[PDB]
DNA sequence: GCATCCGTGAGTCCAGGG
DNA sequence: TATAATGGGAGCTGTCACGGATGC
């Protein structure tokens, strides 16, 4: 039943989630790299936050 | 040649400006005319009222806007791929409330679109068409409760996003709920906060019976109006603090803050109508001392118990009468934007009022800048602008959607937003729309209707008083049009009396048989009734509606041909469409041409003064068809004011010219028209008739790379000089040359990228001894199925007034023209909704022909009639075949045409024609014709004992002659329908569609083919055609599609590789996308396995994933 | 248990894309 | 790195059957 929870979160092959230079070198890249760098900013920031202490709110 | 025409109905008024509905209201939007102190508050002036002054201390105030010149004119918009737009600068005062100071400037707001003189917008090089949206319009509404037989909900509707939809309705246990923001609360609480009182609903409402017992409510009628205004607030915003000023800011900008709440003028109207009120403003209540003042809430409910009790004048609504939908022209959708993106412009100015120690520094324009440009680009209104013909871009500045922002879903919309009301009589067509699943969603403004300052359509009626038609004429909404009788439009007239006992008109759309005393107007024409595209088809009387659907939308898709020809039976409606879509050069005022060019018309008008009118030749439409003028006047000609000085595309001598009159034979013929096919003579090759000139437009840039720069040049590495014969010194190919698929456009060298050569290279350089070159070709070639004539090419490099994007040195544009020949494939079609796909080209001796040795031109099966009952074409036949031999054509309005009768006396001119010139050139009736007439008279068709002629004249009258095999010289067996049609060739070119591929490009992620003719794509083999195979027990057909042709890498590979060798195609393995499949679930944190019968797992991804 | 009040996923095929 | 500054904005509208979840 517990692995119902997450504790390490997998991530994609990077090609199944690719970031292409198109015709003339601009960008294209997958939504779920953002999704992503939005779940690894707050991770990191949480584990910085339990480094000093943060009040408990 | 001779223009005889048919019918007795006079119309009083022309046509009005067909391009109206966008012109007006854009120009109404800008006031760009108006000096700045006379506009009145709307449009962009309103945008800009509601936003400012913006408060909170310092204050930023607005004067005044205005519009400059545009920095380009419109063919250098087109040329360039710029926006057509006006500079807009506003005029802002910043005061500090204590200081005093006063600072003003004139601060620069970016851009905004024009119109152009048609109608249309150039939006980053592309004419684009905003089209108008239908939607429900703001007011008060009453509608039966689907649940409850006798309850009913009010409905209270501001303009679309200016506030909350709310609904009262009387509940199951008899309080009368408020639903706001999906929020059930009673509505005593809200009369209690506006300051009513228990005495004064009494009073107000007791009338009603026990209704007003479920609103009395002791509990509320205790407490003031603060307590319930924060009763309110808490029961609206829970666990928000129910702080008051903040209680007062949260229903003032829910109920009467203008800003944030509209009826709109219309709404305004309409609840003031239904309710019998007068209104302050736009909204439900009004903040007046202190206090909330109360505008409509008392009115409706006043009404809804009235209407729920039996009271007489009081009745549900028909929310798809159009008094009741109302349509949003482009001034008004642009408004809106422009609005919102002034929201987040204020809102950026509040930002930096707050963190800061001038309105230009305050003000930055980029968020509107946005939301016109997001406006203009991606909205589902903003339209690529069809120009197929000159037809079609008038008729798409006349849609009208329900779709769009703020509209309906399709696969939702149901069947009776979809009808045909009885109010769109005069106002929307009822034959012009879609036949996919859009059907009734996209509709046309009808010939004569106008949308009035309000926003609802109104239509044209004459005025009757006593039975004498007046010429007074009224344009009225659909709620004004139900008062009266009105007559139709073919009502017998004697001068302007009413000739008849017995008239035919409608009240509220029921037909009805009336006096003519009782007749107060009557219809100005049976064209009000239809959309422009509708009005051009000739004996639409006698096609069934859905064909005649068929054949008005595809006049919009007929190219313009080199040869056209405007109809030989006309309504009379082809001079004003070629007019109002500026399909033609006219004459300013009277005058006297001095010059005549292929490129220029120069002429000297009564003012001595000598204007000049530059031609546009061979100019490329947004569909590739071609835009070319060409005079039609000579040196020394007297011109008079509107006199045509040149034809457009698809105009003959200012006629609209959609296509040719080609003679046709009604038969079938061997198979080759079966199932609407059609067979045509190799003559209209030989003649031109259907050809048309098409320009493809190609592009290729050069740009700065980290591994050195790209460039356009002639110097491309192992190409023959054969290859590169027609590129110019610079490496682009030159003006005329022919080019045909695989030959190169323009030359261009990329840098390599960084690779260490296969060591079978390194041999194979070694055995060659050649130096592997830097650069690679990477040129623009014209691609498979294309090819022409070079007639434009275009050099944009940097360094040169030209600045292109980052990283781009150089731009270059090639301008391809082709001649299309009619060929096999290609579709033809009538304006009776007959369409068809040529299936043969006979040479002219194959052809059934006349006994004058005349062939036809076009074979069409008599087939395709009895069940799609449209006639119209068959009258048309007829009347064509007298105007072949007579050399005139007809105008022959709709509902008011030729009958049979005179059809029938045309017929016999033509046939003296026909048959005396043989009786005099030497000639009797020929042994064949005998026996055509042998077999005529079994059939019924001529009467027994009259002489060959006689009986041949007969058949003629019918339309039908003698015809001859050309592959036998034996006669048809019985006598065939033959005679002039107007036929166009329609934007369908199997030339454009055809298209194949063995192996292509793959998809980054799934490794699939891709998909489009560009992409030299693969065809999608999709579920259903799975099912079939699958049905076949196809098992190995089935694998092939689903691997070694799709996205089994090393599948693809050996198989092309057998196939070169001569072997078999070996056994596929795992298709890619099944391992994309495992991988994006493994990333769901699911652990999907594919085990062996003894349950063992086996990697699919053969340990190139396993640690 | 017996109704009501909710969320939710669904809607033929192709084409091109501005 | 030091005057003092202490709780946010946005909504948004013409579908429908059905399985599960809340009030009676
Ligand atoms: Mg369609
Ligand atoms: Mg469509």
């Amino acid at each position: 039943p517990e692995w119902m929870i997450l504790e390490a979160v997998p991530v994609l092959p990077p090609d199944l989630r690719p970031m292409v230079q198109v015709d003339g070198g601009r960008f294209a890249t997958s939504d779920l790299n953002d999704l992503y760098r939005r779940l690894i900013n707050r991770n990191n920031r949480l584990k910085k936050l339990l480094a000093q202490g943060a009040p408990e709110i | 040649m001779e223009i005889k025409r048919f019918g007795r109905i006079r119309e009083v008024i022309p046509l009005p400006p067909l391009t109206e509905i966008q012109v007006e209201s854009y120009r109404r939007a800008l006031q760009a005319d108006v000096p700045p102190e006379k506009r009145e508050n709307v449009g962009i002036q309103a945008a800009f009222r509601e936003t400012f002054p913006i408060e909170e201390g310092l204050v930023l105030d607005f004067l005044e806007y205005r519009l400059g010149e545009p920095p380009f004119p419109q063919d250098e918009c087109r040329e360039k791929d710029l926006t057509y737009q006006a500079p807009l600068y506003a005029r802002l005062q910043l005061i500090h409330k204590d200081t005093g100071l006063i600072k003003e400037d004139e601060v620069f707001l970016g851009h905004i679109p024009l119109m152009t003189e048609d109608g249309s917008f150039i939006i980053n090089g592309a004419d684009r068409v905003i089209v108008s949206q239908i939607h429900r319009s703001p007011g008060v509404y009453f509608t039966p409760d689907p649940a409850r037989p006798g309850r009913y909900i009010a409905s209270i509707i501001p303009l679309p996003k200016r506030g909350p939809w709310i609904d009262l309705e009387v509940e199951p246990n008899g309080v009368v709920s408020m639903k706001v923001n999906k929020r059930k609360f009673p509505l005593v609480l809200l009369l209690r906060v506006l300051g009513y009182d228990q005495e004064t609903l009494a009073r107000e409402l007791g009338a009603y019976g026990e209704l007003v017992q479920g609103l009395m409510d002791e509990s509320v009628f205790a407490m003031r109006p603060e307590e319930a205004l924060i009763r309110l607030f808490t029961l609206l915003r829970p666990g928000d603090p129910p702080k008051r000023d903040k209680a007062v800011a949260y229903v003032y900008g829910l109920i009467a803050d203008p800003r944030r709440y509209d009826l709109g003028e219309a709404g305004r109207y309409k609840a003031e109508e239904k309710l019998g009120i007068r209104l302050s403003g736009r909204t439900l209540a009004r903040f007046e001392d202190g206090e909330f003042k109360d505008e409509v809430f008392l009115p409706t409910l006043r009404y809804l118990f009235a209407l729920t009790a039996g009271v007489p004048g009081h009745e549900v609504d028909d929310i798809d009468h159009l008094g009741n939908r109302r349509i949003r022209t482009v001034g008004e959708l642009m408004t809106d934007q422009f609005r919102v993106g002034l929201a987040r412009l204020a809102r950026g100015v509040r930002e930096r009022m707050l963190m800061g120690s001038t309105p230009a520094k305050l003000v930055n324009s980029r968020p509107l800048e946005a939301a016109i440009r997001e406006f203009f680009s991606r909205s589902q209104l903003s339209q690529f602008k069809d120009e197929t013909n000159p037809l079609s871009s008038l008729r798409h500045k006349r849609r009208i959607s329900a779709l769009g922002p703020g509209g309906l879903t399709r696969e939702r919309a149901g069947f009776d937003v979809r009808d045909v009301h009885r109010t769109h009589y005069g106002r929307i067509c009822p034959v012009e729309t879609p036949e996919g699943a859009n059907i009734g969603l996209i509709t046309s403004l009808a010939a004569y209707a106008r949308v009035d300052e309000l926003g609802f359509i109104r239509t044209p009626y004459r005025r009757v008083v006593g039975g004498v038609v007046t010429d007074e004429v009224v344009y009225m909404t659909a709620t004004e049009e139900d008062r009266y009788t009105i007559a139709q439009a073919n009502t017998p007239l004697e001068g302007n009396r009413i000739a008849a006992e017995r008239v035919v008109a409608r009240r509220k759309g029921e037909p009805v048989i009336v006096s003519p005393e009782e007749v107060e107007f009557m219809d100005v024409s049976p064209k009000q009734v239809f959309s422009v595209n509708t009005n051009l088809i000739p004996f639409l009387e006698h096609d069934d509606a859905n064909r005649a659907l068929m054949g008005s939308n595809m006049q919009t898709q007929a190219v313009p041909l080199i040869r056209a020809q405007a109809p030989v039976v006309m309504t009379g409606l082809e001079e004003r469409v070629v007019r109002d879509s500026l399909a033609a050069l006219y004459a300013e005022e009277d005058g006297e041409v001095a010059k005549v060019d292929g490129n220029r018309i120069v002429v000297r008008y009564e003012d001595g003064r000598l204007v000049e009118y530059p031609l546009r030749r061979f100019y490329r439409s947004n569909q590739g068809t071609a835009l070319d003028q060409r005079p039609r006047v000579v040196v020394g000609q007297r011109v008079r004011k509107g006199d045509l000085l040149a034809d457009g595309p698809a105009s003959e001598n200012g006629f609209l010219a959609l296509g040719q009159n080609v003679l046709v034979a009604i038969m079938p013929f061997d198979g080759y028209n079966f199932e609407d096919a059609i067979v045509i003579s190799e003559e209209l090759l030989k003649r031109d008739f259907y050809t048309s000139i098409h320009i493809e437009r190609y592009e290729i840039e050069a740009r700065d790379t980290k591994l050195g720069p790209e460039r356009i040049t002639r110097d491309i590495p192992h190409l023959s000089e054969a290859a590169l014969r027609d590129l110019d010194e610079e490496g682009v190919v030159r003006i005329g040359a022919e080019v045909k698929p695989g030959d190169i456009l323009v030359g261009r060298t990329s840098f390599k990228g960084e690779s260490e050569p296969t060591p079978e290279e390194r041999l194979l350089r070694s055995i060659f001894g050649e130096k592997a070159r830097d650069v690679k070709d990477t040129s623009l070639r014209v691609p498979p199925g294309e090819g022409g004539i070079v007639v434009r090419t275009v050099r944009l490099r940097r360094g040169d007034g030209v600045e292109l994007k980052p990283g781009v040195r150089e731009v270059v544009r090639v301008y391809v023209a082709q001649k299309r020949k009619l060929q096999v494939g290609d579709k033809l079609a009538n304006r009776h909704g007959n369409k068809g796909v040529v299936a043969k080209i006979l040479p002219v001796e194959d052809m059934p022909h006349l006994p004058d040795g005349t062939p036809v031109d076009v074979i069409l099966n008599p087939l395709g009639v009895p069940s799609r009952m449209n006639l119209g074409q068959i009258l048309e036949t007829h009347l064509g075949l007298a105007g072949y031999f007579l050399g005139q054509r007809y105008i022959s309005p709709i509902f008011d045409g030729a009958k049979e009768p005179e059809i029938k006396e045309l017929l016999a001119q033509a046939f003296e024609v026909y048959f005396g010139k043989r009786k005099g050139e030497g000639f009797g009736v020929d042994k064949r014709e005998v026996e055509v007439l042998r077999r005529a008279e079994k059939l019924g068709l001529v009467t027994p004992g009259k002489t060959p002629e006689e009986q041949l004249k007969e058949l003629f009258l019918q339309g039908k002659v003698v015809l001859y095999d050309g592959r036998t010289g034996e006669p048809i067996e019985g006598p065939i329908v033959v005679g002039q049609m107007f036929i166009m060739k329609l934007y369908h070119m199997v030339e454009d569609k055809m298209h194949a591929r063995s192996t292509g490009p793959y998809s980054l992620i799934t490794q699939q083919p891709l998909g489009g003719k560009a992409q030299f794509g693969g065809q999608r083999f999709g579920e259903m055609e799975v099912w079939a195979l699958e049905a076949y027990g196809a098992a190995h057909t089935l694998q092939e599609m689903l691997t070694l042709k799709s996205d089994d890498i090393e599948g693809r590979n050996a198989a092309y590789e057998a196939i070169i060798k001569g072997e078999d195609v070996p056994e596929p393995s795992v298709p890619e996308s099944f391992r994309v499949l495992v991988k994006e679930l493994q990333a769901l944190a699911l652990d999907v396995q594919t085990l062996d019968e003894k349950d063992n797992p086996v990697d699919i991804f053969e340990g190139l994933a396993s640690k």
